[PDB]
């Protein structure tokens, strides 16, 4: 409050400082379902090549 | 001339290249993703299906139709989101925040005061002090709350106001 | 089976009133009981749409393409420039079973007719780039909406059940977004697919221009209303 208001004494009120948030705590990520995967198993496991 | 008995030199080695093109079509090929988990009635930061933004997520009654993916009102924020993987609708809402304010009966008289914290429910202050006050300007922290009634020393707000006798 | 059928059937295309007609969801996004303004790609109010009772037409920016249908002759869909294996070809068919799609270069017969006895419309299939399978989209009315921009192949779609007998009714529906391809191509003119046993199809054709719309959202994130925003000054 004295710094706000720039002086050593303060009369009697109600006076406005500073400002309040909260803060995130985590971070959350989502995507869908890993599927139709890319064939790959099928040649590298072929018996022929 | 692949024999059992013919040396490292000559093993038969079998050998895929795998070659990668970009051309100017969409792409259509990409990696895993690696979703994380879920927390809700907290203050947190999501990258929803790469739609980033912060908040709190809550359980919500919306419901939308079969093709959106998310929700947003008027003057364009979003709102409501759906979930990728369990298909549900999703609420949020910003974290908390305001402007603080300091009562004081004057550095002539004492130099013990008071806080406000405006528009914010008495759950998220931090820190104690002492006994802690629900208005319907915000919370406050450091006076009492009495049952008589006098005239408006230091008006606060909402019908209510403070004085010194302790605050 | 690349066979003729006819040479000169009913040539002077009809014209008819558009009224109220084409209206669809321009994104994803949910609104709740509002109004929203939006500058798109729409078919005007009251516009002069083309019935057909079967050349190849131009695709310009976007088509609107609407059938009176029963016991579903159409059969698909061919898009392209060229129209044979010198470009990419777009082809697209429903059978019985499963709507089939396909981007390839086609050598499409003069005459392509599908018939029964999933070929005799093209002479030959190379090259092949891009396949899809899924359930097949088909007194009934069917309405769809085809659009190209940023190598994606959008396609809108809505059934009807209509009652009235000659043409489009006086009434309102938006068309949900059915499927969008992820392919480049140069779009510039399309062809009508029909399947008929060997032994006449109404439509109606109506093009696209660049406009603002306004929409009202009910409660249920469903487009009830549409107002035109250039055709009398009401509705500026
Ligand atoms: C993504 O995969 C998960 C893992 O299987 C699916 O979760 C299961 O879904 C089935 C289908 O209804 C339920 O019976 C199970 O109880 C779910 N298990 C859970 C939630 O742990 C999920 O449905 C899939 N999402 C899709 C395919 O969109
Ligand atoms: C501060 O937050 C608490 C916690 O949500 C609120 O208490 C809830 O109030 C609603 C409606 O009054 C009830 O339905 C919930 O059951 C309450 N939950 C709990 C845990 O008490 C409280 O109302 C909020 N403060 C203000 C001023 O609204
Ligand atoms: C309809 O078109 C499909 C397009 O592939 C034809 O092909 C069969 O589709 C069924 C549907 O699941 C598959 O089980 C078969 O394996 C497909 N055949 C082949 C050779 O792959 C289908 O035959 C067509 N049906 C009719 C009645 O025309
Ligand atoms: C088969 O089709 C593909 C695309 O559908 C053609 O790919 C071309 O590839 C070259 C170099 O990779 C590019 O410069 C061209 O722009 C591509 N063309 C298109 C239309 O994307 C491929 O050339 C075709 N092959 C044959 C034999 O027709
Ligand atoms: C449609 O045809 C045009 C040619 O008129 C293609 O535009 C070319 O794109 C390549 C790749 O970016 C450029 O290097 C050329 O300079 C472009 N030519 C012109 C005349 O602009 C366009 O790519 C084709 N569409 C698709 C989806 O391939
Ligand atoms: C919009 O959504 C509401 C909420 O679901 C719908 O109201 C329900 O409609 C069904 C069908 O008639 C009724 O069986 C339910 O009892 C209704 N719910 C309630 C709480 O009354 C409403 O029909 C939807 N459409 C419109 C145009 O409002
Ligand atoms: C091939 O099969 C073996 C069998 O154990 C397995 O260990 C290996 O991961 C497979 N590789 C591919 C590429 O599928
Ligand atoms: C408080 O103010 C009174 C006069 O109003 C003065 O006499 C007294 O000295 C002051 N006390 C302080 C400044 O501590
Ligand atoms: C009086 O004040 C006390 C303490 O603030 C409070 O608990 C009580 O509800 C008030 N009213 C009565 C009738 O006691
Ligand atoms: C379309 O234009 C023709 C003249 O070219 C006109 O006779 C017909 O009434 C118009 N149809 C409309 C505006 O629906």
């Amino acid at each position: 409050t004295k710094c706000t208001l720039k002086s050593f004494t303060v009369e009697k009120g109600i006076y406005q400082t500073s400002n309040f948030r909260v803060q995130p705590t985590e971070s959350i990520v989502r995507f869908p379902n890993i599927t139709n995967l890319c064939p790959f198993g099928e040649v590298f496991n072929a018996t022929r090549f | 001339g692949f024999q059992p008995t013919n040396g490292v030199g000559y093993q038969p080695y079998r050998v895929v290249v795998l070659s990668f093109e970009l051309l100017h079509a969409p792409a259509t090929v990409c990696g895993p993703k690696k979703s994380t988990n879920l927390v809700k009635n907290k203050c947190v930061n999501f990258n929803f299906n790469g739609l980033t933004g912060t908040g709190v997520l809550t359980e919500s009654n919306k419901k939308f139709l079969p093709f959106q993916q998310f929700g947003r009102d008027i003057a364009d924020t979003t709102d409501a989101v759906r979930d990728p993987q369990t298909l549900e609708i999703l609420d949020i809402t910003p974290c908390s925040f305001g402007g603080v304010s300091v009562i004081t009966p004057g550095t002539n008289t004492s130099n013990q005061v008071a806080v406000l914290y405006q528009g914010v429910n008495c759950t998220e202050v931090p820190s104690t002090g002492s006994n802690v006050f629900q208005t319907r300007a915000g919370c406050l922290i450091g006076a009492e709350h009495v049952n008589n009634s006098y005239e408006c020393d230091i008006p606060i707000g909402a019908g209510i106001c403070a004085s010194y006798q302790s605050i | 089976q690349c066979v003729n059928l006819r040479t000169r059937t009913q040539l002077p295309p009809a014209y008819t009133n558009s009224f109220t007609r084409g209206v669809y969801y321009p994104d994803k996004v949910f609104r709740s009981s509002v109004l929203h303004s939006t500058q798109d790609l729409f078919l005007p109010f009251f516009s002069n749409v083309t019935w057909f009772h079967n050349p190849v037409l131009p695709f310009n920016d976007g088509v609107y393409f609407a059938s009176t249908e029963k016991s579903n002759i159409i059969r698909g869909w061919i898009f392209g420039t060229t129209l044979d294996s010198k470009t990419q070809s777009l082809l697209i068919v429903n059978n019985a079973t499963n709507v089939v799609i396909k981007v390839c270069e086609f050598q499409f017969c003069n005459d392509p007719f599908l018939d029964v006895y999933e070929s005799g419309v093209y002479s030959s299939a190379n090259n092949c780039t891009f396949e899809y399978v899924s359930q097949p989209f088909l007194k009934n009315l069917r309405e769809f909406v085809f659009k190209n921009i940023d190598g994606y192949f959008k396609i809108y779609s809505k059934h009807t059940p209509i009652n009235l007998v000659r043409d489009l009714p006086q009434g309102f529906s938006a068309l949900e977004p059915l499927v969008d391809l992820p392919i480049g191509i140069n779009i510039t003119r399309f062809q009508t697919l029909l399947a008929l046993h060997r032994s006449a199809a109404a439509y109606y054709v109506g093009y696209l221009q660049p406009r603002t719309f306004l929409l009202k959202y009910n409660e249920n994130g469903t487009i009830t209303d549409a107002v035109d925003c250039a055709l009398d000054p009401l509705s500026e």
